[PDB]
Parts: structure tokens; sequence; C-alpha cells
């Protein structure tokens, strides 16, 4: 009935094996799923084992009781999507979180940048400060407001890009939304990004 | 085989969404008929079936607001979800299966949106301190914006991030790019922001410091 799928993101480099696990909650109709961007999910493998039609030879699929394992053995960039185990044995029918494939390259440190709100904003009674991490590795970054140092929280927003594909790294917008009245209440604005690539915290600030 | 989800892009809170798939290359009344929806963040949710006989299924979760219906004389078949909250907002697929196999033939799915909002342009607000420079569009809706820079003749070392809805239920997003620290003082930045939905399009220098 619950489908566990680990992990949630899974680096690989291409031409290396790639293995993804699916614990069900209980004890045979487990298929696996592939999504590739900018398409439909497709069916890679039927009754635990068996390879569906079209599917290659490096994609296949095992496992004990409660315990299924997807491996794909060569890994290729066609291959780079998000993957889902599938029960269809009993109801209701259950797909596992989805395990995203994404590439392996050396850890990059974000080149960090802080925004003011313009001129033209601030007239019309908003303020919106803009944090950019850029060109970064791993994905995992944690970006904390810092308003005359108390740290912000419930009123920032990020978005990421997803994996480039030419360097294979991400970048992150963090926007902290203020009106203009608890704008002007204070001066300094810092965002403290945290990420592998950086031996410790780096901050970004300007005075209002 | 083909499968095709059609329906509204966008619908408002507590109304009920209709989505209809019209399938091709086989018939309803052989097999199993499936929607699946598949949430922001990639988290995909089975919601139900109407088989070959006529015969129902339900996910429990959706049970209480869901019914799945068909007209085999058109070989169509029909979801409606009564009661919609902002987090019924996804992509909507609807999907074949075969029995022993799984979900063989998929449609191409369809974006809906729960937004309580009416059709607003973006504002567009430059971001201004490798150096990075940016714009800022927000306060629109529906989706999608597009951006670019000077025209379209630069692309490299654009990012356009993924819009954010934001608590007020209008969208943001932030288009930045990275550029030579030396070319600040003597070369010039536009973002170019088209909002088709609302026939918005505006041009904004990016003015610095330097
Ligand atoms: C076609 C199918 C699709 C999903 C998987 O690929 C397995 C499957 O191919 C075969 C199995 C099939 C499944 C769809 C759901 C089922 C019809 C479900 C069920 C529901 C009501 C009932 O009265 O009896 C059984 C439990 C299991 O028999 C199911």
């Amino acid at each position: 009935v619950l489908m566990t799928q680990t992990p949630l993101s899974l680096p690989v480099s291409l031409g290396d094996q790639a293995s993804i696990s699916c614990r069900s909650s209980q004890s045979t109709y487990l298929e696996w799923y592939l999504q590739k961007p900018g398409q439909s999910p497709k069916l890679l493998i039927y009754k635990v084992s068996n390879r569906f039609s079209g599917v290659p030879d490096r994609f296949s699929g095992s496992g004990s009781g409660t315990d299924f394992t997807l491996k794909i053995s060569r890994v290729e960039a066609e291959d780079l999507g998000v993957y889902y185990c599938f029960q269809g044995s009993h109801v209701p029918l259950t797909f596992g979180a989805g395990t995203k494939l994404e590439l392996k390259r050396t850890v990059a440190a974000p080149s960090v940048f802080i925004f003011p709100p313009s001129d033209e904003q601030l007239k019309s009674g908003t303020a919106s400060v803009v944090c950019l991490l850029n060109n970064f590795y791993p994905r995992e970054a944690k970006v904390q407001w810092k308003v005359d140092n108390a740290l912000q929280s419930g009123n920032s927003q990020e978005s990421v890009t997803e994996q480039d594909s030419k360097d294979s790294t991400y970048s992150l917008s963090s926007t902290l939304t203020l009106s203009k009245a608890d704008y002007e209440k204070h001066k300094v604005y810092a965002c403290e990004v945290t990420h592998q690539g950086l031996s410790s915290p780096v901050t970004k600030s300007f005075n209002r | 085989v083909q499968l095709q989800e059609s329906g509204p892009s966008l619908v408002k809170p507590s109304q009920t969404l209709s989505l209809t798939c019209s399938v091709t290359g086989d018939s309803i009344t052989s097999g199993y008929w499936n929607w699946i929806r598949k949430f922001p963040g990639n988290k995909l949710e089975y919601m139900g079936y109407i088989s070959y006989s006529g015969t129902t299924y339900y996910n429990p979760s959706l049970k209480s607001r869901i019914s799945i219906t068909r007209d085999t004389s058109k070989n169509q078949y029909y979801l409606q979800l009564n009661s919609v909250t902002t987090e019924d907002t996804a992509t909507y697929y609807c999907a074949r299966a075969r029995y022993g196999y799984g979900f063989d033939y998929w449609g191409q799915g369809t974006t809906l949106t729960v937004s309580s909002a009416s059709t607003k342009g973006p504002s567009v607000f430059p971001l201004a301190p490798t150096a990075a420079l940016g714009c800022l569009v927000k306060d629109y809706f529906p989706e999608p914006v597009t951006v670019s820079w000077n025209s379209g003749a630069l692309t490299s070392g654009v990012h356009t991030f993924p819009a954010v809805l934001q608590s007020s239920g209008l969208y943001s997003l932030s288009s930045v790019v990275t550029v030579p620290s030396s070319s600040l003082g003597t070369k010039t930045y536009t973002c170019n922001v088209d909002h088709k939905p609302s026939n918005t399009k505006v041009d904004k220098r990016v003015e610095s410091k330097y």
C-alpha cells in the first residue's frame, strides 16, 4: 500500500550504474515508469522484472518480498528524468514519490548576488529584495534572510533552475517580500548562504 | 493508440473541474481507462479508472469528490472533480492500462491551475547591484510569461527562473544574466517581457551605478 523510493535525488555519472530502491509497506504487479522532461511518463518494467517493448536492456528490475530495485547499468543522457515505482496489485494503486536522476560534477560554490528593490517598485507600496545563487553544485543550498541581523522566515520564496545541460550547475533565486512601510522600518538587508562549496557561510548585503 | 486530454487550463476555488479524454486507435469498451495527476514537485497520484464494462474504481483520497464517466459512442471518458482547492493544481493525464503490464499509452497531459485571480499583466522591475543583472517580473496571471534579453541577442549566462505563486494568488519570477563586470560601464542590458494572456509587452533597461 505505501511505496517508499530511495533516494529522491540520485546523482550519477554517464556510463556508471544507477540503482533505485522501492520498498512496499506490505507484500505481483510492480512497474517502473520514467518521465523525461517535456513528455509523459513511460512504462519501463512490468511484473517486477520484465522489460516492456522498446525499453533498452540496460534497464532491469528485480526484487524480493517487499524490496524492489531498478538498475540502469550504463546510464546515458536520455535516461535522465524522474523514475517512479508503482504497485497495481492492491487497491489503492500507488506510486512511489519519484527519484530524479541527475548528473554528478565537482562541487561548485555559488556566486552570490543581492539586489535591492527598485525605485519604480517602491512607489507602488511593495518592496522585493532578491538574492541570486549562481552556477553551483550540488543542488542543496540554504539561504537565510537577515534584516538588521534579525533572521527572517515565512516571507521569502525560492525558485531553482533545472540542471544546466552544458556545465551541470544549478542556479537559485530567493525573493524577500515586504510592504514599503516595513521595508522603510529597517536599514541593513542581507542574505546568508550555506553550501558544500563554501567552507563557511557567505553573506551579501546592502543599506536601504 | 492515442489519448488526448481537453478542458479548461484554469478553474476557481470550490468550482468543479471537468476534463475529457478522447481516445483513437482503440475502443474504450476494452481495457482500463485511467486518470493520473502530477503535482508541482513531481509527486504522482493515481486517481481512478473506468473499465471496459463501465465499472469504476476511485482512490479513497478522492472518492468523495471524483466521478469518472464515459460515452462509448464518442470513445471518450471524463473526469469530474468537485470542490477544488489550490492543492488540485496539477498536470492531469489520461492513460490506458493493459492488464498485467501497466500504463502503456498516455496523453500529453493538461496543466490545470486553481486560482480565484483574474487575468493581470506583470510589472517589470530592474535588478541591479563577473556581474549579475536582472528583471523581477511581478504580479501577473496566468502563466506563461516569456522573457528575453536585448531582443533575443543575449542568451548566454541567462537564467530565467520558474514562476512562484505568491500568497496573493498572482505569479512572480526573476530572470537574471551574468556578464563581464568590465562590460557594465560600456554596454546596455534590456529585458523584454511578454505576457500574451493579458496582451502586455514591456521592455526595461537595467541601469546601474556600474
Ligand atoms: C489493470 C491493472 C493496472 C495496474 C497494474 O498494471 C496491474 C493491472 O495491469 C492488473 C491488475 C489490475 C490493475 C487495475 C486495478 C485492478 C482492476 C484492481 C481491482 C479493482 C477492483 C476489483 O474488483 O478487482 C481488482 C486490483 C488489481 O486487479 C487490478
